RNA sequence: CCCUCGA
């Protein structure tokens, strides 16, 4: 362990497609016989745990162990090297984390109510510290609209220039947001001083945040922002409550009316081709044009059957991971197969 | 001079000692002042002896020997042959390979200690967890059919079957209504288990020696979290899986080298595990090192890790000496 | 430098500042090494010229001379 | 450097040692398996 | 179980196009569409169906 | 069986009312068995004073709206909140704030019954304009941790959230140090009010736990891992 | 220690007995006697016949090929039933793993 | 020559190069890799290669 | 405030409940968790280190006449529950000829140190077999595997084996909410493994867990 | 070099 401090070592795996394919670290001694991995590096690597492996060098002179700490450490290789964007960016379970940590909920526990009656608006907390103790009973939740006042957040560049000077701002001026505790949170991950973010973190959101702190803030800055983003995607992640069950695979239920209406077309088309008004080139391409849109609607009436909650259609859509085509041949249908010849 | 059975044996353990002719010219001057001194007649050897591999350990199963001296059919010029058998109990460890029947594979990230695994509401902590995401987009959801069936065989189960079998279960089970725990179910493909069958059976699951469901109609489960001690906020989908301990194992392809064998051809360090190799840095890899511009790293990967033969010696000296690395040489493979 | 979040191990000092005193990476790579060759030669020629750590190695030493300006260089 | 721009990698302006031919075979080769019929 | 499509008399790897790899439809009941291996000897090494037999 | 005995407990104070506090080495597991178990402790179980109700003469109509004065009703709730008081009645107490004229309220503004005190009289609670005067009755109680509006026929009294719990903020992190690199450090980060220190609060929260598993250790006391030094 | 699936299909059994790993009785008899070493059975020929058991055996690849037996002694044995355990197979059938107690969901990014 | 012929097509490329008796400047990057020179780009360049570094002559004093 | 109490309940000789309360609200289920930890990690046990056999060198090979190879034995013996007051290695020995079961009740343990489920089956011998095996007693706790053959100084005969020292079995809670005075009143539930009783044990957590919160005092 | 396998 004495030796070991601070001694750079360079970690590659193949097939090395760009420089990014190898890339320098401080080594941590692990229990165990593999290599640990950090998990935003990843998509630099084209690395996941089915089983990879990764090979280790060592620098031995001055030379090279100062262009591993200062050309290739992983921390100063946040950007693609071909579109100079970010990818050490929260990429599946991260997102899933921050997507569920900042979506607000209607009618969730703990909303903010306005003053009805005699009763008052039971929303507002003179702090974030108030709004934990609050989470800490079951009493608000970390996705209700509420109003709380913060002191440590930039406001947005709308509320900031009504309530203050332009650029008017510090640590003390206080303000009052109507955000859930999750959004707070979320901003409180990115550095001091950056304007408030009030909006669901799907993956596109996150990618414009990411790429406004590279183009105007250091690479440390987006370095530790983003280790930042993906403990608390990570530890959210695990209570999202995204699971896979058979019940949560909702089949679309005019599936049966649907698929019967293109077959009659389909039959139709048959009929024409035997009575000789099709050559057979002309009537496999109607047939395909037939299942093609079979296809589509049935995605269409599956889309309109799933609760925007559940745990495909959310991992989905927030940009995690996967797409809906993959859905629509999960539940709903396959379609139309290839032949060896295409 | 063989290793004695049931010997415990770690790395560069002699398991078979062995001596080869050497020549007076290959004694090192330390030996032969040595062997003037105390007036050693033996005959220069130098050592060959069989060791055990790196990272490599384990008990000494059995040895067999075969000898010239008896009538042992052996190849020309082998005068005795010797097998040193070792076996290794392994146990399941972070790197190891496993998998469902499912092409439902991944590497072992963490074992938790019992306490930290979510658990049911009865303390039974969880046995492994396999991440959602990546479960939809691989189109294998028999996984989770399967976790299904395999909750449901584990807890037993009795279809009503009072006023009447229900329509679900009316088309195949038959002396399927019921089962006792823990049983053995087959699943043929193409003629298993239906969905509506399969959801019909998660209702009438049997409960636990306290007379709790543990887990509800849709397959999921209230797990309490370990760490802290409070409850998951949602239902997780919890189910008995068959899980495959696949032959790619840590201890296997764990492997490093400072220092070893070189080609007699190029000079340039051995490859493989087994013959204590270094990895290749290839053709791409001097590219990536390339574009970075890190010229000192790539020169030094091209002469002193591998090829210049002073310059490799020269560069152990200094770092046992604790001065700065020199200077790289030739490669050697460029005189070739 | 203001409100930053203290860096740990190799990310310190932070690159940034070290590219300010330097004018491409490549420039500090030798810069940074050429010192370190140095303070190893010391201990067997001047330096090192900051507190040294409990067991530093002459290149993190070499690294916190240049961020504090001890040392010059030239192209 | 000028005309070149910024190197993608740093987000600065390009560093006058850059091997710019190998990280633009290197940016255009990668996503080439991508490409389809 | 084995069938291999590589061997002597058989046809050489520089040889083998795609189409020999596809799945072809008389290998329906004869040799199993999924048990293939997934790098270089995809759809040349294939293995017998279940209740399939070799004829003399 | 055998005891290991090198656990150790250190302080970095951020704040004058912030600190870090660091377990370590732990047996493994053993920074997650007291992470949440202290931290839980130090937020809901320390005794502390606070506002349960307060009743703001000349407007009891329209909420939310206050003659004369530049800031809302929730604003003042939400001020009179971070009021941090301390307290040694058993039951309900009563102040009174009364100020008039165009100036700036504080804390110490406000003329503090026998036996409570107010900690933070700086802090700004409002401004008034020309013709503007505030006459406010506050209601401070003895509790633990954070009990929500707890809800009579007496038009006029808002009952608000009532933060009795000394400690405002709370966080803790296990890392990996050991002698073996998976042995656990605890590391607690706790910003509390001006009522104790984070000291006191630590203290206060090992107490009320020793207490808790004494309960335990009771039933028959018995063999279990022990350290030399405390 | 291996441990046939709680969820299969028909095929685990009839893989295991013609894979060969799984000793199978020739001829219908009773167990005349049992050792970890060989298994004897008394045919109702009068005849003998004792299936010797692989001991920890090394394959080809390093695994462990350890035959057990399943039968005891007395124990009645028809022709094809099988008297031995293999390497993967538990009372007959294809046992390749375990059967596990799973959890689907993201934990901490251990899992990711 | 040596770029070429490493590259693709060696044994054409040889016997040209001994037809022509051609002279390699040995240059480039892969040539100074083959040989097992300081590739001329990044920290190989002459402008960073040959940094004289020495101390201050205040913070020499202390 | 009321102080809180902590009352048994027993279900069985090995199993209990421990009513706690009341409790702080939302505090129920982090101090059953800190119990609960403790528990299944620290409450010390007895179990065996190693053992020998007569005509056997390593774990990897059959005793003659006796149905289980040595592997299978070993794994038997993993299911014993023993209990011992030495707090230094003791020995058992099994002396046994067939035909017959070995189980554990033919286990002949020294003064002090106990065992608990004599029906478990350990072999099977037949009318040649003759086992004669010694078994190492000692007491710990956790999870401690096969202490290798060099870092004691064993000789060949000798077969670690690796030890479950605790002595719990089971551990779950729920608290029931009462939400004005609300508080949490918590529920353990503790099954152990006949080597020492539920309360037993709770009291060695609560020891351990009184000691170690000391330290913030 | 080839064979079978791994990402
Ligand atoms: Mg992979």
């Amino acid at each position: 362990e004495e030796v070991i401090a601070e001694h750079p070592v360079l970690l590659n795996r193949a097939p090395t497609l760009h420089r990014l394919g190898i890339q320098a670290f401080e080594p941590m001694l692990v229990e165990g016989k593999a290599i640990q991995l950090h998990p935003l590096v990843c998509e630099a690597f084209n690395a996941d745990f089915d089983g990879d492996q990764m090979a280790v060098h060592l620098p031995l002179s001055a030379e090279a162990q100062a262009e591993a700490r200062i050309l290739m450490l992983s921390s100063n290789n946040i950007l693609s090297p071909a579109s100079g964007r970010p990818l050490a960016m929260p990429r599946l379970d991260m997102v899933t984390g921050l997507y569920y940590l900042t979506t607000e909920v209607p009618g969730d526990t703990g909303e903010y109510q306005p003053a009805s009656g005699d009763h008052p608006e039971t929303g507002v907390y003179s702090s974030p510290a108030e709004a934990i103790m609050a989470a800490d009973r079951g009493v608000l939740s970390v996705r209700a609209k509420i109003k709380v006042r913060l002191t440590q957040l930039r406001p947005p560049v709308e509320i900031e220039a009504e309530l203050f000077g332009h650029s008017g701002w510090q640590p003390g001026d206080a303000w009052m947001a109507e955000t859930t505790l999750g959004r707070v949170m979320f901003n409180e991950l990115l550095p001091l001083g950056y304007p408030f973010v009030n909006k669901q973190m799907h993956k596109k959101v996150q990618a414009a945040i990411i790429n406004d702190l590279a183009e105007r803030y250091p690479m440390i800055v987006v370095a530790q922002t983003v280790d930042k983003l993906k403990d608390a995607g990570f530890y959210w992640a695990t209570r999202s409550g995204v699971t896979v069950s058979m019940a949560d695979v909702l089949v679309p239920p005019r599936k049966k009316e649907i698929l019967d209406h293109y077959e009659e077309r389909a039959d139709k088309v048959e009929k024409q081709f035997q009575r000789g008004a099709l050559n057979h080139d002309e009537r496999n391409e109607a047939l395909v044009e037939i299942w093609k849109e079979a296809t589509d609607e049935v995605g269409q009436a599956l889309r309109e059957h799933y609760p925007d909650d559940n745990p495909i259609i959310t991992i989905v859509d927030s940009g995690a991971t996967g797409n809906f085509t993959q859905t629509r041949t999960l539940a709903g249908m396959k379609g139309l197969v290839t032949n060896p010849k295409g | 001079g063989i290793v004695r059975i049931g010997a415990e044996v770690r790395d560069g353990d002699i398991l078979v000692g062995k001596v080869t002719p050497k020549g007076e010219t290959e004694l090192t001057p330390e030996e032969r002042l040595l062997r003037a001194i105390f007036g050693e007649k033996a005959r220069e050897v130098r050592d060959t002896s069989l060791k055990v591999p790196h990272g490599e350990s384990g008990k000494v199963i059995g040895i067999r020997v075969f000898s010239r001296e008896d009538e042992d059919e052996l190849p020309a010029g082998v005068n005795e042959l010797v097998r040193v058998y070792v076996a290794q109990k392994r146990k399941i460890s972070d790197g190891d390979k496993l998998a469902g029947r499912h092409g439902n594979k991944g590497v072992i990230g963490k074992i938790l200690p019992v306490e930290d695994m979510p658990f049911l509401a009865d303390g039974t902590p969880v046995d492994i967890i396999l991440n959602t995401h990546g479960v939809p987009r691989r189109m294998n959801i028999g996984q989770i059919l399967e976790t299904h069936l395999g909750w449901c065989a584990h807890s037993g189960w009795k279809v009503d079957a009072a006023k009447g079998v229900p329509d679900w279960a009316a088309r195949l089970p038959d002396e399927l209504l019921e089962a006792q725990p823990n049983a053995i179910v087959s699943t043929p493909v193409f003629d298993g288990a239906q969905e509506a069958e399969l959801q019909g059976l998660l209702s009438c699951t049997l409960p636990n020696r306290d007379g709790d469901v543990l887990v509800d109609a849709d397959g999921k489960a209230m797990l309490f979290d370990g760490r802290s001690g409070e409850p998951f906020p949602y239902p997780v989908t919890v189910g008995y899986m068959y899980i495959m301990k696949l032959h790619h194992l840590v201890d296997d392809k764990i492997h490093a080298r400072s220092t070893g064998p070189y080609s007699m051809i190029t000079q340039q360090p051995l490859g493989g595990k087994a013959q204590f190799g270094g990895q290749r840095f290839g053709e791409m890899e001097c590219w990536a090192m390339q574009a970075y511009g890190a010229a000192y790293t790539l020169q030094e990967l091209l002469t002193i890790k591998s090829d210049d033969t002073v310059g490799r010696v020269k560069v152990y000296e200094a770092i046992v000496k604790g001065e700065n690395i020199p200077e790289p040489g030739i490669p050697e493979s460029f005189k070739v | 430098s203001g409100g930053y979040d203290t860096p740990l191990g190799i990310t310190n000092p932070p690159i940034d500042e070290l590219l300010d005193r330097v004018s491409s990476k490549y420039a500090l790579v030798i810069y940074a090494a050429k010192r370190a060759r140095q303070i190893n030669d010391y201990y067997n020629y001047v330096g090192p010229l900051v507190e040294p750590g409990l067991q530093e190695k002459p290149l993190s030493i070499a690294l916190r001379e240049i961020h504090a300006d001890l040392l010059e260089h030239t192209e | 450097a000028t005309c070149y721009g910024r190197s993608m990698a740093t987000g600065k302006l390009v560093d006058i040692g850059e091997a710019v031919g190998i990280v633009a075979a290197q940016s255009i080769g990668e996503p080439g398996t991508q490409l389809t019929m | 179980r084995r069938l291999s499509a590589l061997g002597p008399g058989g046809l050489s790897r520089e040889r083998a196009g795609l189409e020999v790899r596809d799945v072809h439809p008389s290998h329906y009941g004869r040799m199993c569409p999924i048990e293939t291996p997934e790098g270089p000897n995809i759809g040349l090494i294939g293995s017998l169906s279940v209740y399939a037999r070799v004829n003399p | 069986m055998l005891i290991s005995q090198r656990p150790t407990l250190s302080e970095d104070v951020l704040t004058d009312n912030r600190s870090q506090f660091v377990i370590e080495p732990l047996e493994p597991g053993f920074g997650y068995t007291l992470g949440n178990s202290l931290r839980r402790t130090l937020l809901s179980s320390i005794p502390g004073a606070a506002v349960t109700s307060i009743r703001i003469d000349g407007v009891l109509h329209e909420f939310t709206t206050v003659p004369g004065v530049k800031e809302d009703v929730t604003e003042i709730i939400l001020n009179l909140k971070s009021l941090v008081v301390s307290s040694e009645e058993d039951e309900p107490v009563t102040m009174y704030l009364r100020k008039q004229g165009p100036g700036e309220v504080t804390a110490g503004d406000i003329v503090p019954p026998a036996g409570v005190t107010v900690h933070n009289p700086g802090m700004h609670i409002a401004t008034l304009n020309d013709k503007g005067k505030l006459e406010v009755e506050l209601v401070v109680e003895r509790g633990r941790g954070y009990v929500p509006a707890v809800q009579g026929a007496e038009i006029g009294r808002i009952p608000v959230d009532s933060i009795y719990s000394p400690v405002l903020k709370v966080t803790y992190k296990v890392d990996a140090t050991r002698v073996r690199t998976d042995f656990d450090k605890l590391i607690l980060d706790v910003e509390t009010k001006n009522s104790i220190s984070p000291r006191d609060a630590l203290a206060s929260a090992g107490k009320t736990l020793v207490e808790l598993f004494g309960l335990a250790r009771e039933l028959n006391v018995e063999a279990e891992g022990i350290e030399i030094g405390p | 220690r291996s441990e046939a699936p709680l969820v299969g299909t028909g095929m685990e059994l009839r893989a295991a007995i013609d894979a060969g790993d799984v000793v199978v009785a020739e001829e219908s008899g009773v167990i005349e006697e049992v050792s970890a070493d060989y298994i004897t059975v008394m045919h109702d020929n009068g005849t003998r016949r004792t299936y010797r058991m692989r001991k920890f055996a090394r394959s080809n690849h390093g695994t462990c090929a350890n035959q057990c037996p399943i039968v005891d002694a007395g124990d009645r044995v028809e022709a094809g039933q099988v008297i031995a355990d293999g390497p993967c197979t538990d009372d007959g059938e294809m046992a390749l793993g375990k059967n596990l107690l799973v959890a689907i969901m993201p934990w901490e990014g251990h899992n990711y | 020559w040596l770029s070429a012929a490493s590259f693709q097509e060696t044994t054409r490329v040889l016997t040209d190069a001994a037809i022509n008796c051609r002279s390699d400047k040995l240059n480039g990057l892969k040539e100074n890799v083959i040989i097992g020179k300081l590739i001329p780009a990044g920290t190989g360049i002459n402008r960073y290669r040959n940094i004289a570094v020495q101390p201050t002559e205040e913070a020499r004093a202390a």
